[PDB]
RNA sequence: GUGCUCGCUUCGGCAGCACAUAUACUAAAAUUGGAACGAUACAGAGAAGAUUAGCAUGGCCCCUGCGCAAGGAUGACACGCUCGUGAAGCGUU
């Protein structure tokens, strides 16, 4: 029976070698290669076969997720550390690398410094939902400074009306209500001072409301004196509380 | 459809001492692509000389990029540093970095690494060397320190042999009887001795080299008071404590030269451990050596 | 070996001087491993009916050819990729 499986497996070898030599750039011929490899507990020749097959073409996304699949799937913790450093350092603009690295050091791995290493997409500068992941991330680990210097990054590399309105958010759920005012006037200082865009103005006003009903009277009464229909709806909710 | 192995094409050959004979001035010649390599099946530059008065012709055997790989001399297929088998050396070692056997698969791994070698700085035997930085586990007590000149002792003549030598002293070869044909030393694949697998000499040198205690100790119970003797009135204290100091802190270290012992023992017993491998047939203080036995 | 000595001195030789200075893959072998593809046998000639001309394309497949020519069956070989189930991250409640 082991000279039967031994023939078998040269047989497969032979095909799956074939095939490859047949059309190289085929990544999938690479991809069941590497299945079969693995599925017969040989760890080392499938680590090769991807190996050569990002050799082949190391622009593929899905041979370094494979492959990065294939090491986290069994206990080579640090092999796939190598992988996911391999593949950050060759194709920063991938942000599915950065979310399967980060979910691997942070739940498997449970390491914090890897929020450091995180801090190497920062260098980056990513799309939103990388921030508001690290914002959660931070809220995860307990850390609020941290997390004031992240979304004071977040708004002054992606500013927007949103953003700064969850940077309020944020202040104000983190107790920081001096923090959250300050942020609101330098909002209202910069963030659409001349362009009018009448919705910071309004969290402005809703923060003033939670906070003190004259400087929201106040704020209210500025906002309809700059200007929308949201607006005299805001000075209409004033004037009635 | 455009690779194929480089021919190496060099001077200055890496050999042994003992290979390359006694005289300061030896003559020496060079092919420039004259044979192949017998590993690695490219062809390269091959030098032949005469070691001495009455030696064979030797001649290089495998290529540069080879004997460059395992740090071993191009004729006798044997350490440069220690004059062992490479199936010792990678016993004593590391025994993982192996080679295929196939030859498409040799030839792809043999331009790798010449590759990877012209792309280095252009002498290093990879980073085996730097897995060969722990050494004198137990290879430097068999090691050799003469030149063996009886390898390069000419072949045995076949015409004497049937007793049909017509030259008789002139003839060059030698007229001697032969070694058994039934012993099991005498097959010798090159490229098992390359390899390292299943070489008869490496198998006898490793059964020698079991055969001498030269670091087990551990002869009493549980008790780190060991005796080294052949120190006598020559070696003191304070040499048993200067060994002593590098393991650590040492219980008791006292010279004896009523019966020429040194009794050494340690608080740890790795350390007493280490000491009593130190000093077991190895040690030399002060012009006396000591052999560690229970005391 | 040759030639000569303010030689020793016999007439032979010795001594000294001068010239002449490094061949060989060292085998008449023992060995060792690779094989033409012929005999037999397996074997069986592309293109959705049949009989068929072919040019390519890829490379750990070659042969004939002096070939950057032309042949070798077109030299041979070289097919199967629109919805749910889960998981992770993001924003609202
Ligand atoms: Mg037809
Ligand atoms: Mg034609
Ligand atoms: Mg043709
Ligand atoms: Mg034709
Ligand atoms: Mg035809
Ligand atoms: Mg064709
Ligand atoms: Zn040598
Ligand atoms: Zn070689
Ligand atoms: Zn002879």
């Amino acid at each position: 029976d082991e000279e039967e499986l031994n023939d078998y497996k040269l047989r497969k070898r032979k095909t799956f070698e074939d095939n490859i030599r047949k059309n190289r750039t085929v990544i999938s011929n690479w991809i069941k290669y590497a299945q079969w490899e693995e599925s017969l507990k040989e760890i080392q020749r499938a680590r090769s076969i991807y190996e050569r097959a990002l050799d082949v073409d190391y622009r593929n996304i899905t041979l370094w997720l494979k492959y990065a699949e294939m090491e986290m799937k069994n206990r080579q913790v640090n092999h796939a550390r190598n992988i996911w450093d391999r593949a950050i350092t060759t194709l920063p603009r991938v942000n599915q690398f950065w979310y399967k690295y980060t979910y691997m050091e942070e739940m498997l791995g449970n390491v914090a410094g890897a929020r450091q290493v995180f801090e190497r997409w920062m260098e980056w500068q990513p799309e939103e939902q990388a921030w508001h992941s690290y914002i959660n991330f931070e809220l995860r680990y307990k850390e609020v400074d941290r997390a004031r210097t992240i979304y004071e990054r977040f708004v002054l590399v992606h500013p927007d009306v949103k953003n700064w309105i969850k940077y309020a958010r944020f202040e104000e759920k983190h107790a920081y209500f001096a923090h959250a005012r300050k942020v609101y006037e330098r909002a209202v200082e910069f963030f659409g001072d001349e362009h009018m865009d009448e919705h910071l103005y309004v969290a402005f006003a809703k923060f003033e409301e939670n906070q003190k009903e004259f400087e929201r009277v106040r704020v209210i009464y500025k906002y309809a004196l700059d200007r929308a229909q949201e607006l005299f709806k805001n000075y209409t909710i004033f004037e009635k509380k | 459809t455009y690779n194929r192995q480089n021919w190496e094409d060099a001077d200055f050959p890496i050999l042994c001492q003992t290979c390359l004979g006694e005289n300061p001035y030896i003559r020496m010649t060079k092919e420039k692509y004259g044979k192949e390599c017998k590993i690695c099946a490219r062809p390269f530059t091959v030098f032949r000389w005469c070691p001495g008065v009455r030696m064979r012709f030797k001649k290089t055997e495998v290529c540069q990029t080879c004997s460059k790989l395992k740090n071993v001399c191009q004729t006798c297929l044997l350490d440069l540093e220690y004059g062992l088998p490479i199936q010792v050396r990678d016993a004593g070692l590391s025994f993982k970095d192996d080679m295929p056997k196939s030859d498409v698969n040799k030839e792809y791994y043999t331009q790798n690494m010449e590759r990877e070698i012209s792309n280095s700085d252009g002498t290093r035997p990879v980073g085996m060397l730097g897995k060969a930085t722990s050494t004198s586990d137990m290879l430097l007590k068999l090691a050799r320190t003469t030149p063996y000149y009886k390898r390069n002792r000419p072949h045995i003549c076949s015409f004497w042999v049937k007793g049909e030598c017509k030259r008789g002293e002139e003839c060059p070869y030698r007229h001697e009887k032969p070694t058994d044909p039934d012993d099991p030393l005498a097959d010798q694949n090159i490229k098992d001795r390359y390899y390292g697998i299943n070489d008869p000499v490496a198998d006898k040198l490793l059964k020698r080299a079991s055969t001498m205690p030269r670091l087990d100790p551990p002869e009493d119970k549980t008790i780190t008071t060991l005796y080294v003797g052949g120190l006598g009135d020559t070696i003191t204290e304070t040499d048993l404590r200067n060994h002593f100091y590098q393991f650590g802190e040492i219980r008791t270290i006292t010279v004896v030269q009523r019966q020429q012992c040194a009794f050494i023992q340690f608080a740890t017993r790795q350390a007493a451990e280490v000491a009593a491998e130190k000093s077991f047939n190895k040690l030399i203080v002060n012009g006396r050596r000591l052999n560690v036995k229970w005391g």
